[PDB]
């Protein structure tokens, strides 16, 4: 998920611009729901996942807001001490304490129901138990008890008219989520919201803690600790699932890292290219980042240094020359199937070879497979979400930075060989692999492009539509499931705000019993593909001027 | 006028709700959601509560168990019961609005029942505040804000200490899964602020 907020000192022909691209994967019907709410203290417009009461993406004519996933470490696992003498109990603060338990029955269409028990301790629900070591692991979430408060904080924040009002609600949102603010005066802001534990001294948050009492959390950290900034001196706020702040720790997931190699740098490069950005320039960051190979910038210097003394006829050098001439933006050929340039395939083959020779070889099986992916993994239906730099690639990037990296190389991933030797060997593998498939004339290689699919199964893998309602787009784009843009105090209009979004395939998922799809079932699909957008209306006069239909209900509670 | 709810849809079908109190506003929202996305919402309900196998069969049993194992529904219901009347009106109004449209669908299914219910072989039931809360809770909280791999991390650390020795194995874990990396690009620049806490990075909880 990405976001860029451009403040007064960086905006052209406006005081602030907010552009959000939340990445949830692509579904039919649409992941988000367009909605405007007017009355009872609200006056808002935007779109929101699963029609939640609170709009995650929207504005109220004074301020605008959005979100990207936070990925802070708000979850720790406690290793509970069990006893075979006392089934269902665990040791906590010197006493054997009874677990809470509940029975659940799964009813099954055309099958037999299954009953099972869920167990819970003071530290959270039990995930798994090892009968052999008499240990049960309990998952502790810092937001446990605050789920409903988080839903309501996301609703009440829609009425805020300033930073202080809005941060009062940000302090009540307990999930790990980056929240963003912009307003009519050109103020911009960011808070890495959520509840985070105040851990005992000595607690390494990447690994489980004993559950016997001494390692229990002290409580929750106060809102003053959450990373936040208001009107940064840079003039902008950019995020693509990267770290909020210097010295702030990421999620403990092994496949997740915040390091020198980060795709957010592609957004910084575009925001810093020119002194100021207009709304159209800010929106065009979506198209460019969507098509940007993320590995070229990271590895091209290493590839150029390794091939610098080779002869003109050496194929390992020619592969690198092909990359040097490229800006890493992928574009489809006219066939709608292949990419104009072969660089992503060259990078994928080379990186896959490099990871096999370096990080994978240093890690014991079966953990080595966590580090083998190049990031170009997908499927014929295309990527299920965003593309990123893989964990193995991020660790390889620190190795190839040598002493520029702050991470101690406790094991030399090159195993005592000169890095140039291994880089060149992966280039020889790459030429062999690709020239056998495509021939020796690189200029005619027509490598496969990734496509995009609006899946009829939701992100859980559960049908939310029939299979034939799946929708296909030829060009994979590494962008928001939806995109929305809010422009405050434009100089080209007298309106204090202008806003746009795209909710594809359309607003409606309704299909009548006879098969007749609704008039708004697919009317935003082509607009999504072509980087188009529709206007978000807020005022009564703008809504009325664009009205298609209306209903008046008369209801008593 | 306190009973009045005006729904206006624009040229892309997007609904705009006009009402004079909290319950009525969220009632209009629920109503339009049930018109536009009833099947999607029903399947999201089942996904968030682990009741998919009831309608789709044996391939979703493990799914359903895993959803139920990852939350404590009575705790969610206790948070709902603690709400003020104003807050409760948001959830209650939303549920009540969906139900007004569901009841219309079930009274004239020949023209109003989304085709997918016929394909999948079942009919929609009413909603309560807990179900609306669980759409959010089961997506944003129980899945999106619930990420840990500490048991796998410990298995990698054990394998690294077996391969490299206790000290080098801990240091290789710090190379592959560093706690913090000062070269990470940060949304907040260092001139503005930095996070003040420093964390143990050698599994000292079991030292
Ligand atoms: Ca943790």
């Amino acid at each position: 998920s990405n976001m860029w907020v451009i403040g007064k000192s960086k905006a052209q022909d406006a005081k602030a611009i907010m552009v959000n691209g939340p990445q949830f994967g692509w579904y039919a019907p649409a992941y988000t729901y367009g909605i405007g709410l007017h009355g009872a203290g609200y006056d808002v417009t935007g779109n929101t996942p699963f029609a939640y009461p609170g709009l995650v993406f929207g504005h109220n004519g004074v301020i605008s807001w959005g979100s990207t996933a936070g990925f802070g470490d708000d979850v720790d696992i406690f290793a509970e001490r069990l006893s075979a003498e006392k089934p269902g109990y665990y040791l906590h603060n010197g006493k054997w304490v009874k677990m809470l338990s509940r029975e659940e029955t799964i009813t099954v269409k055309n099958g037999q129901a299954e009953t099972f028990t869920v167990w819970r301790t003071v530290h959270g629900n039990i995930l798994q138990t090892d009968q052999t070591t008499q240990t049960a692991y309990a998952k502790s979430r810092a937001w446990d008890g605050k789920e409903v408060a988080s839903l309501l904080a996301w609703t009440h924040q829609m009425k805020a008219k300033n930073w202080q009002e809005w941060t009062q609600q940000a302090a009540k949102q307990a999930l790990t989520i980056n929240w963003y603010y912009a307003d009519v005066n050109g103020n911009i802001g960011y808070v890495h919201t959520g509840a985070y534990p105040d851990r005992q001294s000595g607690h390494d948050p990447r690994l489980p803690v004993p559950g016997t009492g001494k390692w229990d959390w002290k409580g929750l950290l106060p809102f003053e600790m959450n990373p936040k900034v208001y009107n940064p001196q840079s003039g902008y706020i950019a995020n693509w699932a990267n770290s909020p702040q210097k010295d702030y720790p990421a999620s403990d997931l092994f496949a997740f890292l915040w390091g020198g190699a980060d795709r957010v740098t592609e957004i910084d490069r575009l925001l810093e290219q020119k002194p100021r950005l207009t709304a159209d320039q800010a929106w065009d960051v979506i198209r460019q980042t969507s098509r940007q190979d993320l590995n070229l910038r990271l590895f091209l210097p290493t590839l150029q240094a390794a091939t610098s003394g080779l002869t003109q006829s050496d194929p390992r050098r020619q592969l690198v020359e092909t990359l040097t001439r490229w800006d890493g933006i992928n574009l489809l050929n006219d066939d709608g199937k292949t990419w104009q340039q072969p660089g992503s395939a060259i990078l994928n083959v080379w990186l896959t070879s490099m990871l096999k020779r370096t990080v994978v070889a240093a890690v014991p099986m079966p953990f080595d497979k966590w580090y083998s992916a190049s990031g170009y993994e997908t499927t014929q239906d295309g990527p299920t979400g965003s593309l990123n730099i893989s964990v193995g690639a991020k660790i390889l990037y620190e190795a190839v930075q040598g002493d520029k990296s702050p991470i101690p190389q406790a094991v030399d991933l090159f195993a005592g060989k000169p890095q140039q030797e291994v880089v060149l060997a992966a280039l020889e593998d790459t030429w062999e692999t690709l020239s056998k498939r495509y021939g020796n004339n690189v200029s005619n290689w027509k490598t496969p492009a990734m496509a995009l699919t609006f899946r009829a199964n939701n992100f859980f893998g559960v049908p939310q539509a029939a299979a034939e309602e799946t929708r296909h787009q030829a060009e994979y784009q590494n962008r928001g499931t939806e995109n929305d843009m809010i422009v405050f105090s434009p100089t080209t209009s007298d309106r204090p705000v202008l806003a746009w979004d795209v909710v594809a395939p359309g607003q409606s998922g309704f299909i009548a019993p006879d098969g007749t799809v609704d008039k708004h079932y697919e009317d935003q699909l082509k607009m999504y593909e072509n980087f188009g957008r529709k206007s978000l209306w807020l005022t009564k006069q703008d809504v009325e001027a664009h009205k298609e239909s209306q209903e008046v209900l008369h209801v008593q509670r | 006028s306190s009973s009045e709810i005006k729904i206006v849809r624009d040229e892309y079908g997007m609904p705009h709700i006009y009402a004079n109190d909290t319950w009525h506003l969220f009632y209009g929202y629920g109503y339009v959601v049930a018109q536009d996305r009833l099947f999607q919402m029903e399947m999201a309900r089942r996904s968030t509560q682990g009741t998919v196998a009831e309608v789709l069969g044996k391939d979703f049993v493990k799914f359903d168990k895993d959803i139920r194992r990852n939350y404590w529904p009575d705790a969610i219901r206790a948070q709902i019961a603690a709400l003020s009347p104003e807050d409760m009106s948001i959830l209650q109004g939303y549920a009540d609005g969906m139900n007004a449209w569901i009841d219309k669908v079930n009274t004239n299914p020949e023209t109003l029942l989304p085709k997918q219910f016929n394909t999948f072989g079942f009919t929609p039931k009413r909603w309560e505040p807990f179900d609306v809360a669980m759409i959010f809770v089961g997506t944003m909280a129980n899945r999106f804000s619930d990420s840990t791999s500490e048991i796998d991390n410990l298995a990698l650390l054990t394998a690294l200490k077996d391969k490299y020795g206790v000290s080098q194995g801990m240091a290789v874990f710090n190379q592959l899964k560093w706690l913090v990396n000062p070269s990470a690009p940060t949304t907040i620049a260092v001139q503005e602020s930095n996070y003040p806490l420093k964390f143990n990075q050698q599994n000292s909880q079991t030292a």
